């Protein structure tokens, strides 16, 4: 197994709020894929024009 | 095929797999490989049980380095120094033992190379090179990475992906650079 460096040394962690609320957006971004949105090239060869 | 004190204590190789073993002199044209005050070896390596009557040798293991080396400085000091380090009850108890031996070191420095080579099944990539095996064989044939074929490769440009490296033309086919290093060897049909 490898060392990733030392646990940590703190006996507390930092307090969370979560307030979902705050992060319900609408900001839509959707895939369009006439611009080439989320696309993985292909693997197994390349290719030209 | 000896039983001298390099294959007992030092440097022994594997038996299983073929072997080479060179003996060669650095030039002196050669400058950048420097030379130790003297040679030195390993004459003795044994453990005294806690008997502290009973002697048995540490003989090396092929691929490995002498027990002893924990103890025999990078280069011994003079002719016949001998070295020891009591045992831990944990280790076995009784004591660690080694003994140094010395050759002058000579005008131009003498090398040892030892070679051992393993034959895969499939994974010999581990293989020569030349320079036909590579440009410029300007007609057929080639022979690239997990692909055959047969072709006439020029120097063309420019079309591709440039990191991976083929480049197909909507069938199998490959029309067809990549691989040279690093340009365009646009390939065709026979
Ligand atoms: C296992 C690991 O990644 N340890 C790293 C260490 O290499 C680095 O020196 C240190 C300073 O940021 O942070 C931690
Ligand atoms: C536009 C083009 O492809 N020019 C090439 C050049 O890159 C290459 O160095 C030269 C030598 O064969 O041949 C020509």
């Amino acid at each position: 197994y490898v060392d990733v460096g030392p646990d940590s040394v703190k006996s507390a962690c930092i307090e969370v709020d979560i307030q979902q609320t705050f992060f319900d957006k609408t900001w839509p971004r959707p895939i369009d894929v006439s611009k080439a949105d989320g696309i993985i090239y292909p693997q197994g060869r390349t290719y030209s024009n | 095929s000896s039983a001298g004190p390099i294959s007992q204590f030092n440097y022994k190789q594997s038996f299983s797999n073929p072997t080479c073993l060179i003996l060669a002199t650095v030039p002196h044209n050669l400058t950048t490989i420097t030379k130790p005050l003297k040679y030195s070896y390993i004459n003795k390596c044994s453990r005294l049980l806690s008997d502290d009557r009973t002697e048995v040798p540490q003989l090396v293991n092929a691929n490995q380095y002498s027990p002893c080396v924990s103890i025999v400085p990078s280069t011994v000091w003079e002719d016949g120094d001998y070295y020891r380090k009591q045992l831990s009850p944990l280790e076995g108890g009784g004591w660690l033992v080694a003994s140094g031996s010395t050759v002058a070191m000579t005008e131009q420095l003498q090398m040892g190379f030892g070679i051992t080579v393993q034959y895969g099944t499939d994974t010999n990539s581990v293989c020569p090179k030349l320079k036909i095996a590579s440009q410029l064989g300007n007609c057929v044939e080639y022979s690239l990475y997990g692909v055959s074929g047969r072709g006439v490769f020029q120097n063309c440009t420019a079309v591709g992906v440039r990191q991976q490296r083929f480049v197909y033309d909507a069938y199998q086919n490959l029309v067809g650079y990549y691989s040279d290093d690093g340009n365009y060897y646009c390939l065709r049909a026979c």
